[PDB]
């Protein structure tokens, strides 16, 4: 394996804005929006991010 | 702490009171009512989470389900002497 190119760094681009529903989508009551198994829409946007 | 209290919200019983979250049909009556001349509604269950109201003080809006299925809503809060209110 002469090619030894490894990965060095990672970028986490979390473009989602909590509490903002884009016009593209219409949700329903069972829209569980878990991300990373953690759904604090209760806690407010800053704790969520 | 002052920068987390504004973010405070509805709280789940699992993280503050597992015992109450597991509470089920007791021998107790519904707190706000007792009529010796009529049947007594027994506490059937309580809601999984409470709602925190925002002001200078933060009461908590409790829901409670009785044996008949009726729901009763209360404001839980500290820093108070309610005995005067009972007399009034
Ligand atoms: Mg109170």
């Amino acid at each position: 394996m002469k090619d030894r190119m490894k990965t060095v760094s990672v970028a986490l681009v979390l473009c989602l804005n909590v509490g903002v529903d884009p016009p593209d989508v219409v949700k329903t009551t069972p829209c569980a929006r878990l991300e990373c198994w953690i759904d604090p829409l209760s806690m407010g946007p800053q704790k969520a991010l | 702490i002052s920068k987390q209290l504004p973010q405070l919200t509805s709280l789940e019983l699992q993280y503050v009171s597992p015992k109450l979250l597991m509470c089920r049909d007791l021998e107790l009556a519904v707190p706000g009512t007792y009529d010796p001349n009529q049947p007594i509604i027994r506490i059937q269950s309580i809601a999984p989470s409470l709602q925190v109201i925002t002001s200078k003080q933060r009461p908590r809006k409790l829901t409670l389900m009785g044996s008949n299925g009726h729901e009763f809503v209360f404001l839980l809060k500290g820093h108070e002497d309610l005995r005067q209110d009972e007399r009034v």
